[PDB]
DNA sequence: CTCAAGTATCGTAGCCTGGTCATTAC
DNA sequence: GTAAGCTAGTATTGACGATACTTGAG
RNA sequence: AAAGACCAGGC
């Protein structure tokens, strides 16, 4: 985006559009003799990481949720803690290329 | 609901000692928060010994857990009832020579759920109702006086509906402040 | 007896055989046909006799006798011709039967009274007995009204065989049939600071309840508070009863003395608007609690009602919510047709009396009874209500509801199947409802919680589950066979107390007590499992309310379940494929309603849950039978997000192009589409194995790769194969019909000129069969005589070859013509497609075969989709179906080299009992493929080995009815 | 609790006479009086977690660093003090400071 | 002798484009 | 002439804003 | 003609 705004701050009457019109088919023709796909291996978390996810749930999330949900709306600590466990899950799942 | 809400902030560092800002927070919370006589009443027992004498019974434990005594409750009932017989003077002439009394222990103990000793009691009576019948006296003491004596507030201010404490700190950095500090 | 020695695979085989017997015995439309059959056999006579006799006085009395209906016939000549529904479709006629009643008038013959529409495949249909006129794909259950096919949507009402406790003034209410039967007890302040007192709203007259207690015959206040049975304590209850006593004494002066309270309710009833034509004693024997005998029992029932209100007051009882389906009944064709027929029967009688009353004043001069009764009132009213959709309101008089009668769709057989299995909660302003739009846990096993519309009718229209049944009314008396299990009488003294005994209630009416309740219920249930009690009888034991409720009325939702303690009786039997009746008659299966199921521990379908721990009383047949018919057939349907399953099972399967019919020569629909070669899927769910139907699936098995294709499949586009399309994949036929009518002036003719374009027309005004009609031609020539004609022209995009021309006529003198045009389409570059997991898209590029990327055997894809569609839509089941299907169409390479190489093949993917991914990947590994599901491919344009491995496999794809050449418009 | 008339079986109202302290009972349907067994004429029943928790106060017993605090006082000590209690359910111990 | 108020009602509450039907005779 | 037999006669899913009335008391 | 009523696709 910085390169395109450089071209459209100093280059012409249509030069940013000409940049896109030359760039996009080049990128399609680059990717076409390689392919890109996704398999079942990309979607299968391991047994260890799934055990850590279930252990973090049955350790932290479920005894708290039987306390702070009985209180009223101002306790969104639930969302922060489950977001921490979701951060752990995302760090696990971004190992697949 | 949002039109009645107010956010109150606090000062900083009593004598530079640790754990002293939350103490000011509950100091003002304990000054503000409303708890009433019906929050402590359990039973209403009319007695015969002029003739009919009401016994508002209490709970001993929640008086101590909120630091209330009984002379406090006598004062906070008497000022409010004299204001309500002074403010808006019509159909409120039942408090002409009505009587109040207080005791830590009464042990009258009507038929069911006894506490046997130091069940705190706010006795009340009437003297203007010189009635030839008991059945209209029971009507006035159980359908006019006992309603207005339950909604009397004893600790806190009568106008504040709620005053709760929020830690804020929502990593929004003073969501309704603009330039105070870091 | 242990069930472990029976084994798990034996129990799975029995579950499949039992569900197959269910579908053989009942089908999928039994709930429509049973209701219509009950209305014809019983409910018609009940209407015509419950209407009552009448006498016109300016005397002449009339009485209705028995009612007969005969089969639908045609009187075209004076011959009686058999009338079939396809005749009614092609002649634009209504398919109906004649009703006769025999009247008796005195101041006696048989009079025809109307025509009632006939449901196809019912007891009046002439197709009940490869007949001429039938399709093989068809079941009954629809109506042919003015040539068009219509269906009933089932209507949900509240159950009025129980008490309803509100909380807005703290009400408790009794309802019944008659509007003069409503009885309300309210707990409120009719006014300082009054104590809450009890009031009765009977016959639009507020009465204190203590006055009604002493009017019904009670003698003392102590036995009146014995009749209420306070259960002690609760000073609010004592305060309310002494306030109601000393308020009763403040209205009548000594009501307790003889007939003072009864005289009070005389003068309180009689002073109302429109007082009833009765004294109070006959008013009490008529309009107070019908079904009870003595006034003693009515005092006892009033005490029970007040006890229920006081128990709800103290928080020991819950208020009724109308989203729990144990408080609801379902109305189908009999319940709606009875209500509609009562209105027009009253309208017939009303214009009969004011027509007779002139000629009766006018001497006898009385005619035969066929003159004074017009038969077209009933006939026109029923057909108008069918052809407009406006039924009658359930309880408002003179009003009309609108969501009752729908059109039958025939795009594929699955759309017709799911249009016949719907249920509706009608609401006032759509857009402000409570939890009506949501699944409730009392839907389990009886309504599908996954499939529903998404427009305004989201959640308000439901679909029946697969094994779901609607009960019907039991006509035999059942109350006298309750005494044989340990039930005793309700005595008449109002002085004896009944503590410890449980009350029994038959359809809401208190009929007795029972001392031991955990023997009464278990003996009634044992006598039901041996076929001497009716099979649709619901028994509910209620420990907290101390009550036994029994239901035998119509409109309850039932489902079958295994009975565990009778389950050992299979071993000793023979495993020949069963009837459902034989399994019911041995107590292995039971039909169970919503309220009885609250007393049931049901194992979750899985026999491994049942046989690893025996703390259960029942077990499911399969968990996937919790879903409707279009949702139970979806592979891995519990692996996708719920909006996607909703898209597949409510929208996309009704729009797929597949099978249409097996007799298209007599079907003049507006549009009919059909594939050239329809296929079935490779996988096998439990519902598809049990129903044994192929027309549930409409599409092809396409080989799908997940790959980028030069940027041509972005934003949910797909790329297809040119050579696969030329060999006939997704090739479609389409037939459109163009209709016109004349009176029997304008007529059919050649129009004598070329004002439009007339080339293919004959003298009659219709083309020849096999003509090639073009846009701008004249398809039907309606030559108005001596010119100025009104012909029908094809529009700017309407083409085709003439398939047939049909000429029909009516019975009232009207001619019809229909011309059908045939088109053949292969997919073009904006046609719409979708998988079975809610991934819809448009075709964006057609690629040549030799440009596609290929595998080491030469397999090229048929469809290429983009890999950006999977991390964002949450439909992982599409990858698991394709990996399963590839494993079951491949040859097993026989690394073992044994005989049974194809014995252990996994092919089910049933919802809620799917195979695990280790089984799917082991199946792919035994076939010689990588476990991850991808494989090396060579580039088609250059020949180089591509660096990325590509996911490939067969998916069942569907071609939807939204085509690109029909969306082109220009103003 | 109410009591009924002995000979008519109806509700008895208190009709304590003028000249004598008897606290009688009477019937509004018959003529029958009786001195009361009990001297209570009206017994009535009435009545027919929103307190702040800390973030970062460690426990000397456990590893939990959340211990819910409140200002209370004792029966001989005038004036209030802050009391802690550790939030884990197996802990349940209260202490000043 | 009028504000407020405690009801007493009114009336709109998703909206827009498509295609379709079926429209009381008295 | 249809008013929607008379039809109930309050006796069953909506729920808020928005405007309009019968009190006490300075 | 005009409105009702239905269905579909979007927002
Ligand atoms: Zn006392
Ligand atoms: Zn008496
Ligand atoms: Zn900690």
């Amino acid at each position: 985006n910085g390169i395109v705004t450089g071209i459209m701050v100093e280059k012409g009457p249509k030069e940013a559009l000409a940049f896109f019109d030359s760039l996009q088919p080049l990128l399609m023709e680059h990717l076409d003799p390689q392919g890109f796909s996704l398999s079942l291996e990309d979607l299968s978390m391991s047994r260890e990481d799934m055990g850590v996810i279930h252990n973090l749930i049955v350790r932290e999330i479920s005894p708290m949720v039987s306390r702070l949900r009985l209180s009223y709306e101002d306790e969104l600590q639930l969302e922060n803690s489950i977001q921490k466990v979701k951060e752990v899950a995302a760090n696990f799942m971004l190992k697949s290329y | 609901t949002n039109d009645r809400r107010v956010i109150l902030y606090l000062n900083e560092c009593r004598c530079g000692k640790k754990y002293c800002q939350e103490n000011s927070a509950y100091t003002v919370r304990n000054k503000l928060k409303k708890v009433s006589l019906k929050d402590t009443a359990v039973e209403f027992l009319v007695e015969y010994r002029i003739c009919l004498h009401g016994h508002i019974h209490l709970n001993k434990t929640l008086l101590e857990g909120w630091n209330i005594s009984m002379q406090d409750i006598l004062q906070r009932c008497e000022d409010a009832i004299n204001s309500l017989v002074q403010k808006k003077k019509k159909k409120a002439e039942d408090f002409k020579k009505m009587n109040l009394s207080v005791s830590e222990c009464c042990s009258f103990r009507g038929p069911g759920s006894s506490k046997d000793s130091d069940m705190p009691c706010l006795m009340f009576s009437s003297y203007n109702a010189t009635d030839p019948d008991l059945e209209r006296t029971l009507d006035v003491l159980c359908n006019t006086i006992y309603p207005v004596l339950l909604e009397t507030v004893i600790k806190g201010d009568p106008r504040i509906a709620s005053a709760n404490i929020i830690w804020n700190s929502p990593e929004t950095t003073t969501w309704i402040r603009s330039l105070h500090a870091s | 007896v242990d069930l472990r020695d029976l084994g798990e695979p034996f129990l799975q085989s029995f579950c499949k055989k039992a569900a197959t017997s269910f579908f053989d015995e009942y089908g999928l439309v039994s709930h429509q046909l049973n209701s219509y059959n009950f209305f014809i056999e019983h409910g018609l006579q009940s209407v015509f006799e419950s209407s009552g006799e009448m006498l016109v006085e300016p005397y002449a009395t009339v009485k209705f006798g028995e009612v007969s209906v005969d089969k639908p016939t045609l009187y075209s000549d004076d011959k009686e011709l058999v009338f079939l529904p396809w005749h009614a479709r092609l002649q634009n006629m209504t398919y109906s039967a004649r009703m006769k009643v025999n009247v008796d008038v005195e101041v006696t013959q048989d009079i025809p009274i109307g025509r009632i529409p006939v449901m196809v495949k019912s007891v009046l249909c002439n197709t009940t007995e490869y007949r001429k006129g039938e399709c093989a794909f068809d079941q009954g259950g629809y109506f042919v009204i003015k040539g068009a096919e219509k269906v009933f949507i089932a209507q949900e009402q509240i159950c009025t065989k129980r008490l309803w406790i509100s909380n807005s003034p703290w009400t408790v209410s009794y309802r019944s049939e008659t509007k003069r039967n409503r009885f309300i007890v309210r707990l409120s302040e009719n006014q300082k600071r009054k104590e809450k007192v009890l009031t009765v709203y009977f016959l639009s007259t507020e009465i204190p309840v203590w006055v009604l207690f002493f009017a019904l015959g009670v003698a003392s206040d102590k036995e009146a508070v014995d009749l209420i049975a306070f259960d002690g304590g609760d000073a609010s209850i004592t305060n309310s009863v002494v306030a109601s006593i000393q308020e009763a004494d403040s209205v009548c002066e000594d009501f307790r003395h003889g007939r003072n309270a009864l005289a009070y309710v005389e003068q309180q009833i009689k002073g109302t608007k429109f007082p009833p034509g009765e004294s109070v004693d006959e008013c009490l024997s008529l309009y107070l609690f019908p079904g009870l005998k003595s006034l003693t029992q009515k005092a006892r029932f009033l005490g029970y009602m007040v006890k229920c209100l006081f128990s709800a007051y103290a928080g020991k009882r819950k208020c009724e919510n109308r989203d729990n389906f144990r408080n609801k009944r379902i109305e189908l064709a009999g319940e709606l047709l009875e209500r509609e027929l009562r209105v027009h029967l009253a309208h017939a009688r009303r214009t009969m009396t004011k027509a007779m009353q002139r000629h009766l004043t006018g001497d006898g001069d009385l005619k035969p009874i066929e003159h004074y009764l017009d038969a077209s009132i009933i006939t026109n009213g029923l057909s108008r209500a069918f052809s407009t959709g406006a039924w009658c309101h359930p309880f408002r008089k003179m009003e009309r509801v609108s969501g009752v009668v729908a059109n039958l769709g025939r795009a594929n057989p699955l759309q017709s199947l799911i249009d016949l299995r719907r249920t509706r909660q009608q609401v006032l302003y759509t857009g402000r409802v409570g939890d009506a739009r949501y699944p409730h846990p009392s839907h389990w096993g009886r309504l599908c919680f996954l499939s529903t519309p998404d427009g305004e009718n989201c959640g308000l229209v439901k679909n029946l589950s697969l094994l779901g049944l609607v009960s019907t009314q039991i006509m035999e008396p059942v109350v006298e066979e309750l005494f044989d299990s340990g039930m005793e009488e309700l005595m008449d003294d109002t002085s004896t107390p009944l503590s410890g005994k449980h009350k029994v209630l038959l359809n809401g009416d208190w009929v007795g007590v029972c001392s031991d309740s955990d023997y009464f219920v278990a003996d009634l249930k044992s006598r039901r499992r041996q076929s001497e009690l009716p099979r649709q009888m619901e028994i509910k034991l209620d420990k907290d309310d101390k009550e036994v409720r029994i239901f035998t009325d119509a409109g309850r939702l039932l489902r079958p379940l295994l009975v565990v303690e009778n389950l050992h009786k299979l071993k000793q039997s023979k495993p020949s494929k069963y009837t459902f009746e034989h399994l019911l008659d041995q107590g292995i299966l039971e039909l169970i309603g919503i309220e009885e199921e609250e007393d049931c521990t049901t194992a979750w379908g899985t026999k491994q849950l049942l046989k690893q721990q025996k703390s259960y009383t029942h077990c499911e047949l399969d968990l996937s039978f919790l879903l409707g018919v279009s949702c139970a057939i979806v592979p891995f349907a519990n692996h996708d997000h719920g909006r996607r399953v909703l898209y597949q099972s409510q929208k996309h399967c009704q729009q797929a192009i597949g099978f249409c019919s097996t007799n298209p020569n007599i079907r003049c629909d507006t549009l009919s589409q059909q594939l050239f070669y329809p296929q079935r899927p490779l996988f096998k769910t439990m519902a598809s194995e049990c129903l044994q139907k192929d027309v549930l699936f409409n599409g092809q098995n396409a080989i799908v790769a997940v790959n980028v294709h030069l940027g041509f499949n972005q934003e949910d586009s797909i790329v297809m194969n040119k050579a696969s399309l030329e060999r006939g994949m997704f090739r479609s036929e389409q037939i459109r019909s163009y209709k016109a009518d004349v009176d029997s002036v304008v007529q059919f003719g050649k129009t004598h000129s070329k004002i439009g374009r007339v080339d293919s027309l004959d003298d009659d005004g219709f083309p020849f069969v096999g003509a090639n009609m073009h846009s701008g031609d004249i398809v039907i020539g309606r030559c108005t005589e001596s010119g100025t004609d009104h012909s029908v022209k094809l529009k700017h995009t309407e083409r085709g070859i003439v398939q047939k021309v049909v000429l029909s006529s009516n019975d009232d003198g009207k001619n019809y013509a229909t011309v059908s045009l045939r088109q053949v389409r292969s997919p073009c570059l904006g046609d719409k497609f979708s998988s079975m997991h809610g991934q819809k898209g448009v075709l964006g590029y057609i690629e040549e075969q030799e440009n596609f990327a290929f595998t080491n055997q030469g397999i090229v894809p048929d469809i290429v989709i983009n890999p950006h569609a999977f991390p964002s839509r949450q439909t992982p089941g599409q990858l698991l179906e394709a990996a399963l299907s590839k494993g079951i169409a491949c040859p097993m390479q026989k690394k073992k080299g044994k005989s049974d190489a194809y014995s252990k093949v996994t092919r089910h993917a049933t919802p809620f009992s799917t195979p695990s991914v280790d089984d799917i990947t082991d199946q792919l590994h035994r076939a010689g493929f990588s476990r991850s599901g991808n494989e090396r491919v060579y580039n088609g344009r250059t020949g180089e080995m591509m660096r990325s491995l590509i996911f490939m496999g067969p998916n069942f794809y569907q071609r939807l009815i939204h085509m690109s050449e029909d969306k082109v418009k220009f103003r | 609790t109410m009591k009924f008339c002995r000979e008519c079986n109806n509700i008895l109202y208190p009709k304590e006479d003028r000249e004598q302290s008897i606290l009688l009972y009477a019937c509004r349907n018959c003529d029958h009086q009786e001195a009361a067994d009990d001297n209570c004429v009206y017994r009535n029943e009435v009545h027919h977690p929103t307190l702040p928790r800390t973030k970062a106060v460690r426990c000397a017993k456990c590893q939990h660093g959340e211990a819910v605090f409140f200002q209370a006082t004792a029966r001989g000590e005038e004036g209030m003090t802050l009391f802690f209690v550790c939030c884990n359910p197996n802990c349940g111990h209260r202490w000043r400071e």
